[PDB]
Formats: structure tokens, C-alpha cells, sequence
């Protein structure tokens, strides 16, 4: 009652992962991303991987 | 002039290589040389080289990446993500961009195939990517902007402001490395044991040849090191 005219607008919001996002695993093991690292620079195994 | 008895290798010998993966060898190397050289190779390949990818998609009666094209099992999101996946190599010289449009009808799937009679200056790698299903009745009319970089480039870069309506920038993944897996052997020359043997495995998409890969990151190598002349 009062209103003549309703008006709706949707917005949708791609979020990527980023620093500071919350993470979490199953185990109650959260976390913050504290920094994206270059796959140069991040650990690899004897495959190179 | 103190370089007399410093062992330097001769050449880099190609062991085993195929357009996508290629096997290295260097020696002799003196101690701990193998390492240096091993580790700045595989930061290079995997951080500088240059390839090809897509920027910017327009699928007719889609508006925005959010939305769903009739007949079309899968939505523009998924669509967006399977294109990010494609592959070229560069098949003219000197062509750094490309508009290529894209008109399939009559078909019970998109492959990256499809895409090859309309590109004229680069070649599919993986044409059995499926971009997406759709029924045999449904048209689809895309058009797809193909850009030279290096490393990775969010959309948000990729957003041009004179874009047509409708476009949609994508996300580009421009490295063509996949893997780079180095191993250090002892060699013997002569008498002393001691020399390393460097061995290389590189993994690349094919737009760029193992050792074109291992040449180009040379030569960045080397662009950095003059300096300290």
C-alpha cells in the first residue's frame, strides 16, 4: 500500500580469489590468503610440478 | 684472462624432442654451475615467454557473461571458461591480432576445430576441445578477438572502452610452458669426476618448440646479464 511502482535491479559480482579472502579446509583450518605467489617462485617437486 | 681451467660445455645436445615436449643435455659443467644454470632456465620458461590467447567473445543474443544461448547445454560461463583453453600456434609472421568470426550450424558439438576454417593467421592446437553441446537445429554466431602477451592478464585489463556492445573480455593465459623439470648428474671427463651433466624436460603447449623455448629464455638471460658490463 503506498507504492505505485516497484523497481528492481540485479547486479552479478565475480569475485576471484584474492589476498586477503578467507579460506578454509574441513578440519577448522581457516586462513587468510596472505600472498599469490608466481608458480616460478612456489615449491615444486623432482617432476617439475 | 684467469678463465684458462674453467671446463665450459661445447653445445646443448637435443636427446629426444616432438613439437610438445623436448629433452635437453648440458655438459661439462663445473660444481654448482648446473644448479645456476638450471634454475634460471626454468624461472625464465616459466615466467617471460610470450604466446597467444583470446581477449575479448560476442555470442549473438548474449549480453552479458551471465546469461544462457537457446539450445545450448552449457551457459556463456562455460563457454568463457572452455575458450580460455584454447591454444595457437602462429602460422603467419608479423601478425600480432586477429578478429576472427565464427558462424557453426548443424552440429551436435563446438570443437576448437571449428574455429579453424575462420582463423587465417594462427593454428588450433587442440581442435578435440569441445567448447560446448548443442542441439542440431541451433545457429551460433561468436565472434572471438585473438591478442599477443606474456604471462596471464585478468579481464579486467582486457576490457577495451570502444568495445562493441555486448563483447565480452575473458580472462588470457598467455604462457606456453606447461613444465620444466631440470636434473643434475655427475659427469666424468678425463680424471676428474666431479663435472656436472644438466639435464632439461620441457613441456610445452606447441606454439613454441622446447629448444625455441630454451633459446628465447637464453636470450632474456643474457639481455639481463650485459648490464652488469
Amino acid at each position: 500500500a503506498g507504492i505505485m511502482k516497484l523497481a528492481k535491479v540485479y547486479i552479478a559480482k565475480k569475485r576471484k580469489l584474492k589476498v586477503g579472502d578467507k579460506m578454509a579446509g574441513r578440519h577448522g583450518n581457516k586462513g587468510i590468503v596472505a600472498r599469490i605467489v608466481r608458480q616460478e617462485d612456489m615449491p615444486f617437486l623432482e617432476d617439475g610440478t | 684472462m684467469a678463465l684458462l681451467n674453467f671446463q665450459k660445455p661445447d653445445k646443448v645436445i637435443m636427446i629426444d624432442s616432438t613439437d610438445f615436449e623436448g629433452k635437453f643435455e648440458f655438459r661439462p659443467l663445473e660444481p654448482g654451475y648446473g644448479l645456476t644454470v638450471g634454475n634460471a632456465l626454468r624461472r625464465v620458461l616459466l615466467s617471460s615467454l610470450e604466446g597467444f590467447a583470446i581477449t575479448s567473445v560476442r555470442i549473438d543474443g548474449v549480453e552479458h557473461e551471465f546469461s544462457v544461448v537457446p539450445g545450448v547445454v552449457e551457459d556463456v560461463t562455460e563457454i568463457i571458461l572452455n575458450l580460455k583453453q584454447v591454444r595457437f600456434k602462429r602460422q603467419i609472421d608479423d601478425v600480432e591480432s586477429e578478429t576472427v568470426s565464427i558462424s557453426v550450424s548443424g552440429k551436435e558439438q563446438l570443437t576448437a576445430g571449428d574455429f579453424q576454417k575462420f582463423i587465417s593467421g594462427y593454428q588450433v592446437l587442440n581442435p578435440d576441445l569441445v567448447i560446448c553441446n548443442m542441439g542440431p537445429k541451433v545457429s551460433i554466431n561468436m565472434e572471438i578477438v585473438i591478442e599477443k602477451g606474456r604471462g596471464y592478464v585478468p579481464a579486467e585489463e582486457n576490457k577495451k572502452s570502444n568495445a562493441p556492445l555486448g563483447s565480452i573480455a575473458v580472462d588470457s593465459v598467455y604462457t606456453p610452458v606447461k613444465n620444466v623439470k631440470y636434473s643434475i648428474e655427475n659427469y666424468r671427463v678425463e680424471q676428474k669426476t666431479d663435472y656436472e651433466k644438466l639435464v632439461f624436460e620441457i613441456i610445452t603447449d606447441g606454439s613454441i618448440h622446447p629448444k625455441d623455448a630454451l633459446t628465447e629464455a637464453a636470450k632474456v638471460l643474457i639481455h639481463h646479464f650485459m648490464l652488469f658490463s
